[PDB]
């Protein structure tokens, strides 16, 4: 046992001054309501689409630890290149 | 002096595995090259080579044709969903698309 | 007489008629099967030479090239090639 | 010299040989009579193997003794 | 209560299924779809209890107007058996099931079929078929008409000519019969 | 015992089916002679057994403070034997859970067996000296002599019928000993590699016949067959039915184990959590399975008569057996569901024609 | 004068020749237009291979009957088994005479003078039984349930292989 890892929040903890925060970082106007789950849920499709390559890179290099240059390496791949971290 | 059992029969394969590894010596991709990776990378290109002329052969019947011309293996890559995410950026030539209509571009009746 | 040069006809020759009996293939689809399987080939060797310059080793290995199929592979497609793969390398060995 | 090969199955078989032969003529003669394929055609000196690429008389075995097969697939 | 007399046992045949939880929800060229036919009619519909008349076909994908749903297939017999089958149906209390293709023969689906036995009848239907050519065997393929939602049970009307069995369906303005 | 009408063409486990959430922190597992128990040690020292048909958890015994990792069954099934660091000679019943034996003998113990005829006679695997067989009653002993000494870690087991003791050291010396009088008919070294040698894991045998394994440490599993070195005798040279290795990602192996009808071979990963699955015969890898990517798998089961598996990782027990897929004609034999147009007109006997027991079957019989 | 056109069975393999046909899958009960009405008329039928489990009624039937149906229904048809020599006629199951073989020259006599009925099982001009009496109203057809893949062949000619012994008849190539 001894691993307490019963999660089942955290999509709700990107909160909602936050995406609206995000908006107005953009130069947005005026949002509606349904913006809020459908920027969650894209979120979540790109979050899963690099940490899948991170941890691909960290099991083959037979490790632990996924070192920052596994993240760059991951979004090197994914063509959203990523600079200063190495 | 032995027998000459090649690479391919020896694995149990189709492709060969001397050209892949002349191919992989003289790629300049690294320095020393093992004794799996030839065969293992055999065995992928002959399996991704068996996963679309199944479905090429299936389309080439379903359209009453005896050989495959380039349409169908347009609509066998366009139809199925993981080849087409992996033929991402990738044009067929003489290839066409799928036939593919709005939901609003064309009428309907009310009346009567 | 010319210069001799590769091709993979008789591969997708021989693998059409394994797993179709009796359905030919034209030209311009031959080029295509060559110019696929040349595009995995270069890709995936490609993977496998970064993966072996990031860890400080020198030699592919078969380790390498599950990896870089594991990659670059979406999903199940993936999880059938590795099969085919060790597979394959297991019936080399003995 | 005619030796007895009694298996682990009562497949008892004789061969009228010469003590100067190779491996391969016994491969020959019981693929012959039998057909047996000739990857498992192993036998046993006290325990120790007899190879398969010797002649009968490096072993100086009693003449008309009687040996043991052991079913084996080696190339599958 | 086994000293009471129950005596709902046997006034029908002996066929069921009924008690099943049947509420899901409130709510290209010829042949490569007639593959794509064969590979998804068992994951489109499905046959559940109906308050209509016993049974009936439900939907749980979300069809589109015109697409396939399934083939109506059975046993294949020609036009003399009809009488014959049916009289041995009644003989042994069994309803009788077949649908005729065209002027040659008739797809029985009493003795062995799919799950397609199971459409009631309505005047306002939602599904109907035509005739296809899959290598000179022809079929019974069921199109569609409307967008059909979650939870429907489907229908589709008889082409009956208007000529015996009252209306045990019940839909809304039928002309309260089948023919 | 089960349906005989039921193979509609059966199949070797493919799926997950479903687990047994109820007590983590597993050791070790094994089944009794039929296929029918399954008792699992605890971490504090206590044992789980599990029912199959039923599905249900059977008896919970409390045996002692020491973790519990070595068990086995008896051939009725009913004395289990077991040793811990607790250094306890134990046996224990399944009606009652009885300390009947209690004996701290030090070196604590890594193996225990039955003779499989004979219930009298026990395995004792030591910490570091040699194996020891004992009885029931009184304490006689019996320490198998070795020549070596060095490894002080040597492995012995009893097989199938119980006609000999093939024993191991940890330098891949074979000392073949007769199960009563202790003849050694028969001695072999292992043929490792080129020339050097390696340490010997575990053995294990059969069900059917004398096919046996060997788990050495060098990444390759050997399989004998029990009459060639019946065959051999003294200084024997057995070369094996089958080598069994994978170098792709070159594997340490944690334990092994046969199916029923002694055709099938599944082994387990020390690193992967990744279950394979070999042929005896023909000699390749047929399926790998997986599971939890990321736990470290402990001990591997398989069920006799019925391919079922049983894993051990992160204390959960799988159990591996189809999803098996159920359809019609069970509720009306009389309906086929058929799939396509099937024609009938093969009999002829049809368009109106009109031709022209004895048994006495016990019913409380066996 | 060949098979016929109209009044055959569509799915059978009536080939360029039309006098030979390989039997379909059913009881493809093939008639022929040319068939009698009264008089005096013979022709053969010159069965040549009969793989098993290919059974053959042999009567005369009346045009109003259907392709499909086998022989032997009611008064149009009047049928007769191979195998055991049972005539099966208006539902009725009656183990009457001796069977026959296998590619035999078979066809039957009837006679109409002018009611009355000559119905005798004439296999190779032997008698083998009477089968029904006192015919009705209509034309008279050649109908034939065949069963599966058969090798029947259709006799015209007047080169008659076993002609019935002293049985008068106006020969069939005087109709067509
Ligand atoms: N609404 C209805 N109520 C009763 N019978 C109906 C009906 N609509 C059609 N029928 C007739 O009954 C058959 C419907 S099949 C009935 C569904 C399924 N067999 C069940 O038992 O529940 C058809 O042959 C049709 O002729
Ligand atoms: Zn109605």
């Amino acid at each position: 046992k001894r691993h307490r890892k019963v999660l089942r929040d955290n999509i709700q903890g990107i909160t909602k001054p936050a995406i609206r925060r995000l908006a107005r970082r953009g130069g947005v106007k005026r949002i509606s309501g349904l913006i809020y789950e459908e920027t969650r849920g894209v979120l979540k499709v790109f979050l899963e689409n690099v940490i899948r390559d991170a941890v691909t890179y960290t099991e083959h290099a037979k490790r632990k630890t996924v070192t920052a240059m596994d993240v760059v390496y991951a979004l090197k791949r994914q063509g959203r290149t990523l600079y200063g971290f190495g | 002096r032995a027998k000459a059992k090649t690479r391919s029969s020896r694995a149990g394969l189709q492709f060969p595995v001397g050209r892949v590894h002349r191919l992989l010596r003289k790629g300049n991709y690294a320095e020393r090259v093992g004794a799996g990776a030839p065969v293992y990378l055999a065995a992928v290109l002959e399996y991704l080579t068996a996963e679309i002329l199944e479905l090429a052969g299936n389309a080439a019947r379903d359209n009453k044709k005896t050989r495959i011309i380039p349409r169908h293996l347009q609509l066998a890559v366009r139809n199925d969903e993981e080849l087409n995410k992996l033929l991402g950026r990738v044009t067929i030539a003489q290839g066409g698309v799928l036939p593919n209509i709005q939901s609003v571009l064309l009428p309907k009746k009310t009346e009567s | 007489r010319k210069t001799r040069k590769e091709s993979y006809a008789i591969y997708v020759y021989k693998v059409l008629k394994q797993v179709h009996p009796d359905t030919g293939i034209s030209s311009k689809a031959m080029s295509i099967m060559n110019s696929f399987v040349n595009d995995v080939f270069e890709r995936i060797a490609g993977e496998a030479s970064r993966l072996a310059h990031y860890n400080k080793r020198s030699t592919i290995t078969s380790r390498e090239i599950q990896t870089a199929v594991r990659l670059l592979l979406p999903g199940e497609l993936a999880k059938h090639a590795v099969s085919e793969g060790t597979k394959a390398v297991t019936c080399y060995t003995s | 010299m005619q030796i007895f090969v009694k298996t682990l199955t009562g497949k008892t078989i004789t061969l009228e040989v010469e003590p100067s032969d190779t491996i391969e003529n016994v491969k020959a003669k019981i693929q012959d009579k039998e057909g047996i394929p000739p990857d498992q055609q192993r036998l046993i000196f006290a325990g120790k193997q007899l190879e398969d690429g010797r002649t009968l008389s490096d072993y100086n075995i009693q003449k008309e003794s009687t040996l043991h097969l052991v079913l084996r697939l080696r190339g599958c | 209560a086994r000293a009471e007399v129950h005596l709902r046992k046997s006034a029908f045949d002996m066929f069921n299924f009924l008690a099943s939880k049947h509420r899901q929800p409130p709510e290209l060229p010829m042949p490569m779809r007639f593959r794509h036919l064969k590979k998804t009619s068992k994951e489109a519909v499905g046959v559940y209890r109906s308050p209509i008349h016993g049974r009936g076909l439900f939907c749980k994908r979300n069809i589109d107007a015109g697409e396939m749903v399934i083939e109506y297939a059975g046993n294949v017999i020609r036009s003399i058996q009809t009488d014959k089958r049916e009289k041995y149906y009644d003989s042994k209390g069994i309803g009788c099931y077949m649908f005729r293709i065209d002027d040659s023969e008739v797809v029985d689906a009493t003795m062995h079929g799919n799950a397609a036995r199971f459409i009631n009848h309505s005047c306002e239907p939602n599904c109907y078929s035509r005739v296809i050519n899959i290598d000179g065997q022809k079929h019974i393929v069921i199109f569609a008409m409307r967008k059909i939602y979650r939870g429907e049970e489907l229908t589709y009307d008889y082409k009956f000519p208007i000529e015996k069995l009252p209306c045990n369906c019940g839909a809304k303005k039928c002309r309260k019969f089948l023919n | 015992n089960l349906e005989l009408l039921e193979s509609f063409g059966q199949n070797y486990p493919e799926e997950a089916d479903g687990t047994l959430d109820c007590i983590s922190m597993a050791l070790t597992c094994t089944f009794n002679r039929w296929g029918t128990l399954l008792a699992v040690g605890c971490n504090d020292g206590r044992i789980v057994i599990w029912d199959f048909l039923t599905r249900g958890i059977a008896k919970i015994i409390s045996a002692h403070i020491h973790p519990v990792c070595s068990l086995c069954w008896s051939r009725d099934g009913h004395k289990l034997v077991s040793a811990s660091t607790d250094n306890i000679v134990s046996q224990w019943d399944v009606l009652s859970g009885d300390c009947d034996q209690r004996f701290r003998f030090p070196s604590p113990i890594l193996k225990v067996q039955y003779h499989p005829r004979d219930q009298n006679k026990v395995l004792v695997c030591p910490m570091k000296s040699a194996p020891v067989m004992l009885t029931l009653s009184d304490s006689k002993h019996v320490v198998l002599p070795v020549d070596d000494d060095s490894d002080l870690n040597v492995v012995a087991s009893f097989d199938r019928r119980g006609e000999y003791i093939y024993t191991g050291n940890a330098k891949g010396k074979i000392l073949v000993l007769k199960t009563d009088s202790q003849d050694l008919v028969a001695s072999f070294r292992v043929t490792t590699g080129t020339s050097n040698t390696t340490a010997i894991k575990s053995i294990e045998f059969a069900r059917k016949g004398s096919c046996f394994l060997i788990n050495t440490a060098d990444r390759i599993i050997r399989v004998y067959d029990g009459r060639e070195i019946l065959t051999c005798g003294r200084d024997g040279e057995p070369e094996p039915m089958q080598k069994l290795q994978d170098l792709v990602n070159r594997t340490p192996w944690k334990k092994c184990c046969f199916s029923g009808d002694g055709e099938y071979i599944v082994a387990g990963s020390a690193r992967q959590h990744a279950l394979y699955i070999w042929e005896k015969s023909i000699g390749n890898l047929v399926k790998i399975l997986h599971g939890t990517r990321g736990e470290l798998l402990l001990d591997v089961a398989w069920h006799p008569v019925r391919p079922i598996i049983a894993s051990i990782s992160s204390g959960v027990v799988s159990i591996w057996a189809q999803n098996q897929v159920e359809n019609w004609s069970a509720f009306a034999p009389d309906f086929k569901e058929l799939d396509e147009n099937v024609e009938y007109e093969e009999r002829e006997s049809e368009f109106d024609i009109e031709d022209e027991e004895d048994e006495e079957v016990d019913v409380t019989s066996v | 004068v060949l098979l016929a056109l109209h009044d055959r069975a569509p799915q059978l393999k009536i080939s360029d020749d039309r006098l030979t046909v390989v039997g379909e899958k059913g009881y493809s009960m093939v008639r022929a237009s040319h068939g009698v009405r009264k008089g005096a008329w013979y022709f053969e039928i010159t069965v040549d291979e009969m793989p098993p489990d290919t059974a053959a009624r042999l009567g005369w039937s009346q045009p109003l009957g259907n392709l499909q149906a086998p022989l032997g229904y009611d008064k149009f048809s009047y049928s007769w088994r191979s195998k055991k020599g049972t005539k099966f006629h208006q539902s009725i199951g009656k183990h009457y005479s001796s069977g026959y073989g296998q590619g035999d020259v078979l066809g039957f006599y009837i006679n109409l003078p002018e009611p009355h009925s000559e119905i005798i099982f004439y296999k190779n001009g032997v008698n083998q039984g009477v089968a029904y009496k006192d015919i009705f109203e209509g034309v008279y057809f050649p109908a034939i349930s065949l069963y599966k893949s058969c090798t029947v062949s259709i006799n015209f000619g007047p080169c008659f292989k076993y002609p019935p012994k002293d049985l008068t008849y106006r020969p069939m190539s005087d109709m067509g």
